[PDB]
RNA sequence: GAAGCUACCAUCUGUGGGAUUAUGACUGAACGCCUCUAAGUCAGAAUCCCGCCCAGGCGGAACGAUACGGCAGCGCCGCGGAGCCUCGGUUGGCCUCGGAUAGCCGGUCCGGGGUCCGGUGCGGAGUGCCCUUCGUCCUGGGAAACGGGGCGCGGCCGGAAAGGCGGCCGCCCCCUCGCCCGUCACGCACCGCACGUUCGUGGGGAACCUGGCGCUAAACCAUUCGUAGACGACCUGCUUC
RNA sequence: UAGCGACGUCGCUUUUUGAUCCUUCGAUGUCGGCUCUUCCUAUCAUUGUGAAGCAGAAUUCGCCAAGCGUUGGAUUGUUC
RNA sequence: GCUGCGGGAUGAACCGAACGCCGGGUUAAGGCGCCCGAUGCCGACGCUCAUCAGACCCCAGAAAAGGUGUUGGUUGAUAUA
RNA sequence: GCGGGUCGCGCCGUCGGGCCCGGGGGGCCACGCGCGCGUCCCGGGACGGCGGAGCGAGCGCACGGGGUCGGCGGCGACGU
């Protein structure tokens, strides 16, 4: 009904900064830095206060699915601002059937290689993206960490094992094995 | 006389129809960056009637009869003849008179390209709908040309920074004798009659 | 010395879709682009110039190998600021996408 | 970025339409399109015109919600908008243009003549400056 | 039963990359939550396209040889003279990549950040430059130390996608009216008339006389050959050791 | 409502048959088989998937999908 | 049928309009992105994203039914108790 | 009390009667003064005819005038 502006209010804290040439997002805290691209929604990206932080992600007229997707800027600033100051961390506890599975890492946490499989004797190999890495857990059985700092990269490397991870030709309600996510959450948790 | 044109931004039915119009006359002109003409809609509808327009052929003999091209270049040379009357000694010299280019051709990256505003995707488009790439196209069926195209198109970007910038010095220059002395008298002349 | 007339593109016949009429021609003209601006040039005279191997001139000096067929601006035609024009002789429908000299007399400066 | 915006009580020139090259002032604005614009001293009268057929500039004024011609000509001329319109850098350009719109043929061989004029003496001081930049460079 | 043809009747070989459909997903609003979707990202196959494999276009490259003999004939450079054919314009623009909810210019600091300008663009194609210069002579004001064209010489390659003009240095036959402002006098003033002034020392074809540098062959037929053949066509040999 | 679906109702096809006579009566050679090329999907199997009253195996229903296969025979002139 | 002409790309019946040979002007039916004459008006309002979009009487294709895909509209029901 | 016709008074209206009897700038294709022929009106205006009475005549010219003329002007050879 061509709405006029839709403005949503960011605050950023005082241990990050944020850093824009145009509708480019930088978010540079103290677990690393993070950038983004925001070109092809055409959303106004403001920021102001000395010190103070505040950015506002504003639209005018547009249409309703615009007004949509107004807010998915204001969510995943968000979630860029929890993955630079916390980050992010998946954990994944592998409910396994008879046969057990077993998971190492191999090119220093960013090469999963699963063995036994249900059985079937064809040892997997998953490659995960550059900015997260992998772990085995202590204190729980085959449990599998997965930490970094973009939440899309974090989740696309756990949707990957969940996905190599898969029963074929079969019933899956029966025979309910693989590599599911068990916990989201941070790094730096009590936050 | 020639009337070299960009092709980096401008949609094919509109660029093709100005063209198809403007060579009628007998101005020569030559499309240059024909690999970065838009197509507007979707990219997957792109291919797909691209797709059909590749099994549209003859069964009895596929050579004697459609002949399909690949390169965008003769795409847009295609488009061209599909609105010229190229079965007629007019429409037929006006494909003679018509060239085209993928990347820049050495007399064209000296000459300057000109950019014509009535086909432009900013001009003609909303920003807010999907659009495709004629190269991308072009390399996704068939053309297979587009890592030499795109490494000599970096290297005339490159050699065309190491002439702006001696381009851009050189302007320095003539503004620093403008902002010098002894030329105002001409100047009461000319800024009363436009400056 | 220098150009004394203006630049003028022979188009096409009078004609509706699939019949011509011969006796009425179309001229793009340059820099006319509008209705408004194909107003000046109502009564100017034109002048198509071509070549033959014959010897067929014009008392200027010398003999040549030019010869031109002669004709005047009747009205204006179309919103795009298009020239008719009748010719003395009817055109030779060679002259398509070639140039036709306008050339500045008698209109009403 | 956006410096600029409609408002109530905006100056803003007309580009297209009857009223070309005169200023008018948006009132408010009716529905998404059409803004009901009103001219004090520039010549045209208190009407509804297209924001595509104006064109925003960036002087504001003290407009109270729908007022009368009387406090919009009080607020022009407290706000003085003909004299420092004038005074700017954008009604040069219009002039300008307005001026070779109304050149003519002696104006023009003028204009040639101090263009040959002017062009000789930057070339000879280009050629000057580009000369002493090499004789720098050299050691 | 030799040679040769032939047999799934003997033997050998048949090969990978991309975008993706269906589908399963990630982030995430619409719609506080949810969601594979609305903008975005991932995996994805006998489907599709390309690779590999075939014949290569009224398609283009690089290189060799380019006509002896006794008169000959033929190329490159710069030449003056005439003449037949063909058709088109009457200055050229020697260039930033990229965006459009953003971008241009100038500039201390370590390609980036801060700062200063301009912005319906004037560091602009509603534009810039030799330019509307018919020419000559005298005489003066302003600008001008590069001079200003090159039958010029020598070095550099600038540029490889379809390249030939431009820049620097040292001299040369010379020019200080190579341009704007003023004075002077003339050149066809062809007495009212068109196709006039142009990148033209225009494109190619046959010959005429002169200067210098050079060039001294190759196909096709015939014959032979079989790895080939309906006929053509294809692969081949020919020295006096 | 996995798979089915009566009583009713809405469509597609010319792979059957029917209806008309519009072309053909100074002729368009009339069945089947053999051989041979191409196309379609309303998919039998193979490749990738979803759902079952899918525990496994074996089946059924669907989607993208015609790239490749889709027999040897006794009978009948056979189509069947 | 006995009938040309301008549109419907092509047409026996459709829509205008009926025909001696031509010049000028105008118009119907129709159209003005290119073929192919004409919107190259700084045309106005709003709807539509369609992995089978849609595009003008006869005319050369489609229904019952369904959609939290978007746009209006009607009847209602809640909410500072 | 609600309707139909008529009469009498007042208020309007660049209204109509060339509006008139008598008084205190512009336009009109509108004209024999002497005096005497009838109608109307208050010595004067309109009309048929006569008392005044269209007296002298087509002289020349421009014609937005029964379908244009110039008493306007140029230019070229032995291969056009
Ligand atoms: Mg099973
Ligand atoms: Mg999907
Ligand atoms: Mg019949
Ligand atoms: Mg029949
Ligand atoms: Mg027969
Ligand atoms: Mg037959
Ligand atoms: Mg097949
Ligand atoms: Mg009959
Ligand atoms: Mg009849
Ligand atoms: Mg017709
Ligand atoms: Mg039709
Ligand atoms: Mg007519
Ligand atoms: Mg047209
Ligand atoms: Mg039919
Ligand atoms: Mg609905």
């Amino acid at each position: 009904m061509k709405t006029i502006l839709s403005n949503q209010t960011v605050d950023i804290p005082e241990n990050v900064d944020i850093t824009l040439k145009g509708r480019t997002v930088i978010v540079k805290g103290p677990r690393g830095t993070l950038r983004r691209d925001f070109n092809h929604i055409n959303v106004e990206l403001s920021l102001l206060g000395k010190k103070k932080k505040r950015l506002r992600v504003d639209k005018w007229w547009g249409n309703r699915k615009e007004l949509a997707t107004v807010r998915t800027i204001c969510s995943h600033v968000q979630n860029m601002i929890k993955g630079v100051t916390l980050g992010f961390r998946y954990k994944m506890r592998s409910v396994y059937a008879h046969f057990p599975i077993n998971v190492v890492i191999q090119e220093n946490g960013s090469l999963v290689e699963i063995r036994n499989f249900l059985g079937e004797k064809y040892i997997r190999r998953v490659r995960m993206r550059p900015g997260v890495a992998c772990s085995v857990s202590q204190a729980q059985k085959d449990e599998l960490i997965l930490e970094g700092n973009d939440i899309e990269l974090v989740s696309n490397s756990a949707a990957l094992i969940q996905q190599a991870t898969t029963v074929k030709n079969k019933d899956i309600r029966k025979f309910l094995d693989g590599i599911y996510v068990s916990e989201k959450g941070t790094v730096q948790q009590a936050d | 006389q020639v009337l070299v044109l960009d092709g980096r931004g401008h949609l094919l039915g509109r660029l093709a129809a100005i063209v198809a119009k403007q060579v009628l006359l007998g101005r020569k002109v030559v499309v240059v960056r024909c690999e970065g003409i838009n197509i507007s809609g979707n990219f997957y509808r792109n291919k797909l009637k691209y797709l059909a327009f590749l099994r549209k052929r003859m069964n009895t003999n596929p050579s004697r009869g459609p002949y399909h091209f690949r390169a965008p270049s003769r795409i847009f040379w295609r488009t061209v003849r599909g609105m010229l009357p190229h079965k007629t000694k007019r429409g037929q010299a006006a494909l003679d008179r018509l060239k085209v280019f993928d990347g820049i051709p050495p007399p064209y990256d000296k000459k300057k390209r000109m950019v014509v505003p009535a086909a432009l995707k900013v001009v003609r488009l909303k920003p807010t709908r999907k659009f495709a790439y004629l190269g991308r196209l072009a390399h996704e069926v068939g053309w297979k040309y587009q890592a030499v195209t795109a490494t000599l198109e970096e290297k005339r970007k490159e050699k065309a920074k190491i002439h702006y910038r001696k381009k851009k010095q050189l302007m320095r220059l003539r503004k620093q004798a403008e902002k010098n002395v002894e030329k105002k008298i001409d100047k009461y002349t000319e800024v009363l009659k436009t400056h | 010395s220098g150009r004394l007339w203006s630049k003028a593109i022979f188009a096409g016949y009078k004609r509706g879709l699939r019949n011509q009429r011969e006796h009425t021609a179309l001229l793009k003209i340059e820099g006319v682009y509008a209705r408004d601006e194909t107003e000046f040039y109502l009564g100017k005279r034109c002048a198509y110039v071509y070549k033959a191997k014959n010897n067929t001139v014009t008392p200027g000096g010398k003999p040549n190998k030019t010869r031109v067929i002669w004709g005047k601006v009747t009205r204006a035609h179309g919103n795009s600021g298009m020239v008719r024009a009748k010719f003395r002789s009817n055109l030779p429908a060679k002259a398509i996408g070639h140039r036709i000299r306008v050339m500045l007399y008698p209109s009403r400066i | 970025v956006f410096r600029r915006f409609v408002e109530v009580g905006r100056v803003a020139y007309v580009s297209f339409g009857p009223h070309a090259g005169k200023l008018v002032a948006i009132v408010d604005v009716i529905d998404q399109n059409r803004a009901l614009v009103d001219g004090p001293c520039t010549q045209v009268r208190r009407q509804a015109m297209p924001f595509k057929c104006m064109q925003l500039t960036d002087f504001i004024l003290k407009f109270p919600h729908s007022a009368h011609q009387k406090y919009v000509r009080q607020a022009w001329q407290k706000a003085d908008i003909n004299t420092k319109w004038a005074a700017t850098r954008w009604a040069k350009k219009i002039e300008a243009r307005e001026r070779k719109a109304k050149m003519t043929d002696f104006d023009r061989f003028k204009v040639m003549k101090a263009k040959k004029m002017r062009n000789r003496i930057i070339k000879n001081e280009v050629k000057k400056l580009q000369k002493a930049a090499l004789l720098k460079a050299s050691p």
